[PDB]
């Protein structure tokens, strides 16, 4: 139907909205080795923001990351520098949700003013844009979280950004095929 | 016979086992094994002996009066001298040196070359930048010359249809359309023979570049460091490096000498350790200007972080020496001769600074399993697709305004 | 016409306990390569033996200060017994007290690793050259290529096209593996994405390619030392001994280049290479994944070989060369005929025909026997595999459209 | 003391400046060396010389009489032996030999292997016989489930078309159809990754193989010599290795033996010389069991074309001899083991057998520039392709007779 | 206050004879780093000199039997001359009988080899991972597979199709190139000649990139020796000396295995490797290319590779170390004032500008300063020739069909 | 026209059939050296049956190949064997030229009994079998003269037989086009 699938774009939304927000929020992203706690170093499930330990007395206290260990130059090095500053913002992710959120308000929105049609391919477009900044984001993150046998593996909050991303993808073709349906019924 | 000879390994170094039957042998290094080598020559008796004063000969200007060996030669404190000591003409002028046993001179560290962090656009490595844009150039070519040839000579081949055949024949992803005139089908065998040997070029390429793995320096000469400025310079501080090249007329060494003036932050440092550690901690910015023999031992100690790069940029000699007046300087500079020409001295060499090398040889490892591709390596071509995905959708959004309007 | 106490010791195969010790006695009580041996040089010689076995367990050799021998030349110098039937080497100060019988077997240093495990390839090893990062990206952008082609297709209502949400899927597939569906773009939209694509997945190819060939290759290039040239030049391997014994004098009077290089790596061993027994170094080895190399004996190292768990292996010629020998005191009247029985023996085939019977017969491992290097089927079987799981997938999917479309 | 010897290199040959300055320099060789050594330790007198009978140590039946340097020493014409002469028990009744200086045994020697000639169908070395096999039950299989759920479930794909699409599919060549059901789409999308993977595989594997060669020789051992009939053995005719194999009566050698006996042409050769030339010549096709020495003495002399494969069959070794009551045999003894010990004679081992090596070392040179394939690298695929097109033909002409009539 | 005779030698570019010999007399008629050298000592130890020459134009040697020295050394013991100034080596014997200063300038041991010239990689280079008879093979087949395809797809009336000889022609060429067209046959027989020749193609093309590949891997592997650790274990390169001289003194005495090796080698040279003349070897290795390799005093080296044809390379540093020096006659008033001026030219840096002056700024080859290893536009440039052509052609096909089509 | 077409496929027919004689009766194929003129070798200019010298007072005299230098087994030994057998034999060229001559006999009985129109098919199936046949025994001649610096050249025999092949292809053309149009002819 139609109601119907606007209903579940717009739960979709949220959910996209919610899982990214929480995984942003969550510092459960990576597993590995840090050399900060005490020896290839101590577990730790980092994150985002702020890595975070789980071995010794040190265990479940922990603090903010620098991005910045070595020296460049602060007004222009390198793409290094670029992609420092990318991962430390994090702005790809925050723009997803935030994409992810206009598209939700212009869908739900969008049941005022029903005579309007370019409200739901504004949305799907809010949701495809966020897919990409999120990927895009998944591909700094792990380009910078190279060092150059350590072991490493990703948490739930990677997982619930990919979901939010799967889910972005399926909320636009359905925006899509609801301003296809309108468009129809014009004629 | 008293030897004078001083702390500096591996020229003299304290044994292991020097708690216990100390001996003679609580000391251990080259100069020791040449000491004994020229004493058996000259028959004479040895015990060996250290400066209190650890500081090199030198004088004092105000003073008049010397601080190291050079005092111990003169005021007889000690019959000979047996150190890394360099010759020298002020120092020449009060004792009697021999010819060198060792021959040197002012040199470069580095630090050794490493896989290199792999950067965006990596991918176009294997081809240089000129073939793509010859590349460019051809696509754009062949297109205008099948839109020319196909409107003034037809059997839907137009500009835009051009661009796209081409395009898709250059990623053999097929064509929804063929020429049908002798013209066409010529410049469509000409292109497709062109991108089937520039597909299997690259990827040859690629395969060398991964299969072996060759680190270049930056530099192979000194001449070759002072045509740029994107890496430091470093001498210690009070040391013969820093005096030769602030009394040098020469253009290459005058203009280091400027360059290590007017350099922000202090490029020299108090002594040679710290030197080393911003060689190796630096990550292939900071150059260090030593003694060759210094370099060459600690190239062969681990971490094994370091190279000797280029020839030398002086020349030097190390000598014993003796005072005036003596009898044992003639013998030991028949000595020095003798194992020269034998090969004593080359065979220490070895001994000191090749064998004892916590390092390996030149090429210790080789054919180092090969490492999975990884993102970094091919992210360049992602960040592409997604610029390319943005930009077609806010095409599409400029030409539905267009005609909406 | 009396007997003879002959000495051994007990050292395996040489010399062995038998299965069961407490039912039998005299020299019935033992087994092994000597115990045979001392037996045809009895019958050759003609006379009895009463077997026996030197309590200190050594071998030949003397204390400095005190001057004195210490196992089997001091059994024999002493007059405590009248033969010597083991693996007693030869050497210069045990032959200038005592009679040597000439060699009735040689050997030398040798070198012990871990066996070349057959190699398991792994299912899903055809995915190795590329990071499973990248293949899961992949099927992201995969994914969102095909949704931005379908809206840059069907956005607009001039049209209201072909390229709906599972032809583009199907065509960005096809574009992937670079063969190609019937339906192509023909907007400017569509046809930037199909070429940006396209670009994406001819550098993914050739990447795949190209790393392959490379693992392939240094794959093919790997030289096993088979020597201790090999063993010397490079340094990643480590090459040990005993603390004491033969191997460290020899390596230490060592006048020659290769084996001073060893010595000098040996002494400069952090940690230390040296180990104290043989178990030890076979143990080592064992667990150290060929990072570590021992050396010893050839002898042992073939029983070792033929021992379970098989998982050693011996490579190269041996380094030096030496000799065991029928031991007897200076001045007997044995050492004649003793010679004559190990010459005869040797040359008859008893002594090859006795260590194929204590070396290989009672071997476990009975191993006794294709360097190809062509791709296995091993190599591809995820693929495969992959291929049924689609097929069945796709005979399922068949059932599914076969009871749907009722009406 | 008269040291007797005999001429077999590189244990006796004589100098190349004989006729200047022959002195006792005329001769020399391995055992020349060693018999310095053995006199110095000694300290006797030796003049060289040569048995008048190049014929080794051995006593006629008839005549109960020896035979070479034997009757020498048995009968006092010489002091000593020092000779490559080989401890045996008929001889040590007689004289009285001294610790092996030398242990060797029975060998093999074969053809060094060379570039193959390469084969037609060679083209598929690169994968096993099993994929290819594989490879085409999965070409059927995919045919036919594309067929099937094509007919059970339309949205043209019948079998003919079916197993067309397939094969073109596999060689990258594209379609003339797609299909449009989810299942054909999904067999379709599968049958690609199969081809991808197995493209890319069979090139980089054509690229490991024309990028580093290996030779691996087709017998690594003796029993595994013994398993196959197609090479060849070979011993001289009159040599203690035919009696080894005669006397023998283990399972392996015994096959030998009766291999040899029933085997033409004549295995056997008069003359080591013959031998080695039949396995240069032969081309891998024999195969020649001598003394190890000698082999490895060969394989250090050009043109460098055989080797010495797997250990040794037996185990014998070489003894200095002196008569029966001399005082010269303990010395000797000693003495032996004295130059064993300190490493004498493994360097007289390299001196005469891989120093003075006409060849290298094991592997003297390495990544030879590589060859542009040759025509007969893939004429079996033009083979392939004209019988096709003939096979073509012919069943047009079928086709043709079949609806006319 | 009188002068010095100070004696030299005619060996380049120490001491050389002036542009015009005829015009100039006295100290004026050479120029070279010796005579500047002298001029300097004489300033800083203030005497006056009349320049000469050694007339036997040898350097100081003792003829054993007759126990005298035959050049300069012999000019200085004997009293005919007070000073030299030339590359006088300093040795022990040479040292035994005169005062010798300290070094003015150090050398060794080194090497000279062809210098590795800038690569031509050739027009038409793609084409060499496949011989010229595969390629016309090639062609011939894809015009036989065409003239077949035609034939068995319209020799049957029941269609009297589209595959005519030219677009069969233009099939074949797709299917070559891995491409396709929008015709594809129908038939039994069209099909299994596409099938056929599909396999043959993409047999063709993974030959290409894999021979392509080997041949740059291999170009990617080739290590120049860089020393004499490579010049020793490998075998092909020759590398020789002279037949006489302190270098074959230097290898015989040689109590050093790489020496050692070298000697062997040179002892045992098929053919003569040594020369006679430092210019035979320069002949010979540039005429070898570089098959050949010489060894002799580093600055010959560089003075040669400073020379025209400035086709000569020095690798490696000096393999020894020596030193040439300014001599006197023992119990001299010199030998104070003498090494003490050198000492303070060498710390002052004169010696290094005047070696500067007479081995570079002298140097006609005036050569002083990317191992990217990247595809070139010369290495595939033929392609990019064939393009144009293709181009011109197709356009010149344009006009000849627009003139045709008239009526 | 048509008369013109088939008297271009009769001409053509003569003269690849001449050619292809000729180039196996010329001895003029390939230029190297041989070891069998008296050290890499003297001058020779080899053939399909008889090797010749053009070196030394043997110049203008030479004889004979055997093909079986070495040994191998009769009976069956292996691909070598089978291949040294076709190369000796020189079948497949002469097999070339018997088809060349059957077409033009074909293609010439034609002008009578011009009814029938398969005569023309035929001489076409024989001419592309020819040309067939000619590429295979050229691929078999080279890959036969491969030992395993050398220098060899190709003569105007080996030209001569490319031609005849070619030749050949463009007359089963022709012939085949004049069975078309005199189908079209029938109705
Ligand atoms: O903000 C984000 C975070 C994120 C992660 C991903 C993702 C996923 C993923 C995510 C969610 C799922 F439901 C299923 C899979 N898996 N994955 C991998 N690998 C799979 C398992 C690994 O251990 C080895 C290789 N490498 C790189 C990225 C990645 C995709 C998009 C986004 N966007």
């Amino acid at each position: 139907e139609k109601g119907v699938q606007v209903l579940l774009t717009t739960i979709g939304a949220f959910a996209a909205f919610g899982l990214m927000t929480i995984a942003i929020s969550t510092d459960y992203w990576l597993y590995t080795r840090a050399l900060i706690c005490n020896d290839p170093g101590g577990l730790t499930h980092s994150g985002l923001w702020r890595i975070c330990c789980l071995e010794g007395l040190k265990r479940g206290v922990c603090v903010k990351i620098n991005h910045f260990p070595e020296d460049t130059d602060y007004d222009h090095d390198s793409a290094e520098y670029l992609l420092r500053v990318v991962r430390a913002s994090s702005i790809f992710p925050i723009l997803s949700a935030i994409l992810l959120l206009l598209g939700g308000v212009c869908v739900a929105a969008s049941r005022v003013y029903k005579s309007k049609r370019n409200i739901i391919l504004g949305a799907g477009i809010l949701f495809v844009a966020a897919g990409l900044s999120n990927i895009i984001g998944v591909i700094v993150y792990i380009s910078a979280n190279a060092g150059e046998k350590n072991h490493y593996s990703y948490g739930w909050s990677f997982y619930f950004g990919g979901l939010s991303f799967i889910l972005a993808e399926v909320i636009g073709v359905l925006a899509v095929n609801i301003y296809i349906e309108r468009s129809r019924e014009a004629h | 016979v008293v030897v004078t000879t001083i702390l500096e390994s591996p020229y003299v170094m304290m044994k292991k086992n020097h708690e216990m039957l100390e001996g003679n042998e609580r000391y251990e290094g080259y100069c020791v094994d040449l000491a004994a080598e020229i004493a058996k020559h000259c028959g004479f008796k040895y015990k060996l002996t250290i400066v209190g004063d650890g500081k090199y000969g030198a004088r004092d200007a105000d003073t008049k009066i010397w601080n190291g060996m050079v005092g111990e030669l003169v005021y007889g404190k000690a019959d000979i001298a047996i150190a890394p000591l360099t010759i020298t003409l002020v120092r020449e002028e009060v004792i009697d040196f021999s010819k060198p046993f060792m021959s040197l001179g002012i040199s470069i560290m580095i630090k050794k070359p490493q896989k290199s962090k792999p950067g965006v656009f990596s991918f176009l490595d294997p081809l240089a930048y000129e073939i793509w844009m010859c590349i460019v150039f051809a696509y754009i070519g062949v297109s205008v010359v099948l839109f020319l040839v196909s409107r003034f000579s037809p059997y839907e081949f137009g500009i835009f249809n051009s661009l796209w055949f081409s395009l898709g024949a250059f990623m053999r992803q097929g064509c929804d359309i063929s020429p049908r005139s002798l013209s066409g089908r010529i410049v469509g065998g000409v292109w497709w023979f062109f991108t089937l040997i520039i597909i299997s070029s690259y990827t040859a390429n690629l395969a060398a570049f991964l299969t072996v793995e060759r680190m270049v320096s930056p530099i192979e000469s000194a001449e070759d460091l002072s045509k740029q400025t994107e890496i430091a310079y470093g001498t210690l501080d009070s040391g013969s490096t820093k005096e030769f090249f602030r009394r040098s007329k020469i253009a290459v060494f005058d203009k280091m000498w400027t360059y290590m003036r007017s350099a922000e932050p202090s490029v020299f440092v108090r002594t040679t350790a710290e030197g080393v550690a911003r060689v190796r901690k630096s990550k292939g910015k900071y150059a260090y200007l030593l003694e060759s023999t210094m370099n060459e031992y600690i190239e062969q100690r681990k971490p094994c972080d370091t190279m000797k790069v280029g020839g030398n940029l002086d020349s030097k000699g190390y000598g014993i020496a003796t005072p005036k007046g003596s009898s044992l300087g003639t013998p030991v500079n028949l000595a020095v001769l003798k194992l020269s020409e034998q090969g004593v001295l080359d065979k220490l060499k070895n001994k000191w600074w090749y064998d004892k090398g916590e390092c390996g040889a030149k090429d210790s490892g080789s054919k180092e399993k090969t490492s999975a591709l990884s993102l970094s390596n091919v992210a360049g071509v992602f960040y592409i697709l997604v610029g390319g995905l943005g930009l077609a959708m806010l095409v599409a959004l400029i030409e539905f305004c267009y005609k909406s309007r | 016409n009396r007997t003879y106490i002959v000495t051994t010791i007990l050292e395996d195969p040489y010399v062995m306990l038998k299965k069961n010790a407490n039912q039998f006695e005299g020299n019935d009580r033992y087994e092994g390569y000597c115990v045979e041996l001392a037996a045809e040089i009895a019958k050759h010689v003609g006379y009895s033996y009463r077997l026996e076995i030197v309590s200190d367990g050594k071998y030949g050799a003397r204390d400095p200060d005190t001057k004195a021998w210490n196992g089997m030349v001091g059994e024999l110098v002493y007059g405590r017994a009248d033969v010597a039937v083991a693996p007693l080497t030869i050497t210069l100060v045990r032959e200038e007290v005592i009679d040597f019988s000439k060699p009735f077997m040689s050997l030398g240093i040798s070198i012990m690793i871990k066996k070349p495990q057959k190699s398991k390839p792994g299912v899903f090893s055809f995915l190795d050259p590329l990071a499973y990062e990248i293949w899961m990206c992949i099927v992201f952008a995969y994914i969102g290529v095909s949704v931005v082609l379908f809206l840059v297709s069907r956005f607009s209502p001039y049209e209201w096209n072909e390229f709906g949400i599972f032809n583009s899927l199907w065509f960005s597939l096809g574009a992937f593996m670079q063969q190609g569906c019937d339906i192509s773009p023909r907007s400017l939209s569509g046809r930037i994405v199909g070429g940006v694509w396209w670009f994406f997945t001819l550098i993914i190819i050739s990447s795949y390619t190209a790393n392959l060939a490379a693992f392939l290759t240094v794959e093919r290039m790997v030289s096993p030392i088979e020597s201790a040239e090999d063993l010397a030049k490079q340094t990643e391997i480590a090459y040990g001994t005993l603390e004491a014994g033969s191997t460290k004098e020899f390596f230490r009077r060592s006048k020659i280049a290769v084996f001073e290089k060893m010595w000098t790596y040996m002494k400069s061993a952090e940690p230390s290479v040296f180990v104290r027994t043989t178990e030890e170094g076979m143990i080592r080895v064992r667990k150290s994944k060929g990072k570590y190399a021992y050396l010893l004996e050839s002898t042992m190292n073939e029983y070792i070989e033929q021992r379970k768990p098989c998982d050693t292996m011996k490579v190269g010629g041996n380094l030096d060369s030496k000799g065991y020998g029928i031991a007897t005191p200076k001045g007997s009247a044995l050492r004649g005929p003793v010679n004559l029985a190990v010459l005869k023996l040797s040359e008859q085939g008893v002594l090859d025909k006795l260590k194929s019977k204590w070396w290989y017969d009672k071997g476990e491992c009975g191993s006794k026997d294709d360097k190809t290097s062509a791709l296995s089927l091993s190599n591809v079987a995820g693929v495969f595999y992959i291929l049924i799981g689609g097929l069945g997938l796709a005979m399922l999917v068949a059932l599914i459209e076969f009871c749907y479309k009722s009406r």
